[PDB]
């Protein structure tokens, strides 16, 4: 399993 | 007077930093400003943020190329541990630079709901970011404190922040995201992907075309996340 | 004795700082090599130049964003801020160069090895005094241009001498010293006849050239070419 | 002028 993503630079 | 001309001139080094893709330096400047004492704008929470996430997604990208090195390696020196303990060395600073941060000055039970809900997903994500390289008794200690903070900010975003509001879908993408690469619960990872992302589809159709993309680029992500965890690949 | 156990500790290091894109440790592991007072082979020459010029290279970028703003920061905000963390900028880029050209001076610049392992240090001495005289202004910048020139015409005088007009290190040395006359020197007439004689030059012995050369050349002659048509414009 | 291509890693 890859790693999920996360929040982004807002 | 003197604290605000003081603040004012690090923010504007942090500006600088920013440009020059200085994010070390970036990150030193917004720490002066927030031990100026004042709060943060969104402006300035967002700049904070850009320059340890920055700092730390460098040092987690490093750590990540050393460890997979290292298992096919040691699948023969020492060399690649001991780089690669220099390296979650220097990240466990950092990221307890900025909890000490968001505890000292910036996590307050005054403040609108974002500020509150922002710095306390802060807060969960780099306690997150010491659990990915933490073992044994340490590993449980900043699970449990990682989970209090996400828990704290859900549950202000639940009872103040409508549905769709960004920074509401990204602390529940983030906490999904602990449940299921962290806390080694995948069924609740799911689960809160899901229902955030439901939660918000719902009410998208009373969203002006501006917060309509800013809510829909988290809600893709969750659903990005969702299609790879639902899958028998693995 | 077992220094040589160190210094290969010191180049798996830098190799895995390499892949983990992490060029300021890169570059100490490699100085640290190269002070163990063995001379380099070519794969460790070159690590020792990868490491140092991402070290720089980020530097330098950093510093044009900001002298770039400096200068246009006449025409909002204004103050003594720019000018700061430019300056705080250059003198970590001029402490870089320095720690390169003392390493070049005490431990890899010999009046014995073969040619090509000549030209490569004094092309470097000459790359790095160059990048001092990017930000150098007045009176030790006269002294930093000549010895960049020195370093550069020295080994441009063993390259023609005793190497091919399609080998990588000739040409990334004339490529180089163009880029000096032009950029340092302001002799815009001098670099581009350089970098015309040195790019046909090499085309009319392409036909030999070997294939372990082939990309390296190649890559070069295409910058040459780049550099032509950005100062040939007009 | 835009900074000049200089000579790359290897
Ligand atoms: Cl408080």
């Amino acid at each position: 399993m890859r790693k999920a993503s996360s929040a982004p630079a807002l | 007077g003197a604290m605000a001309m003081e603040r004012a001139s690090l923010i504007q080094k942090a500006k600088l930093a920013e440009q020059a893709e200085r994010y070390e330096d970036m990150a030193a400047f917004m720490k002066g400003a927030v031990e100026k004492g004042e709060e943060l704008s969104c402006e300035e929470r967002n700049l904070l943020s850009v320059a340890y996430k920055n700092v730390v997604g460098g040092q987690r990208a490093a750590w990540r190329v050393l460890s997979s090195i290292e298992q096919k390696s040691n699948e023969k020196g020492p060399e690649v541990r001991e780089y690669r303990e220099k390296v979650e060395t220097e990240l466990q600073g950092v990221c307890d630079t900025v909890l000490g941060l968001l505890d000292s000055h910036l996590i307050k039970e005054a403040g609108d709901a974002e500020s509150r809900v922002f710095y306390l997903k802060m807060k969960g994500d780099y306690y997150r970011y010491l659990a990915e390289v933490a073992t044994g008794d340490d590993k449980k200690r900043i699970i449990d404190s990682a989970r209090s903070a996400y828990q704290e900010a859900m549950d202000i975003s639940k009872k103040e922040m409508p549905p769709t509001n960004p920074i509401r879908l990204g602390l529940a993408l983030n906490f999904s995201v602990f449940h299921y690469e962290i806390a080694n619960s995948p069924e609740e990872a799911i689960s809160l992907a899901k229902t955030t992302f439901d939660e918000a589809m719902a009410d998208l159709h009373t969203l002006s075309e501006d917060s309509y993309k800013d809510s829909t680029l988290i809600m893709q992500l969750l659903r990005d996340n969702l299609t790879l965890w639902t899958a028998d690949n693995a």
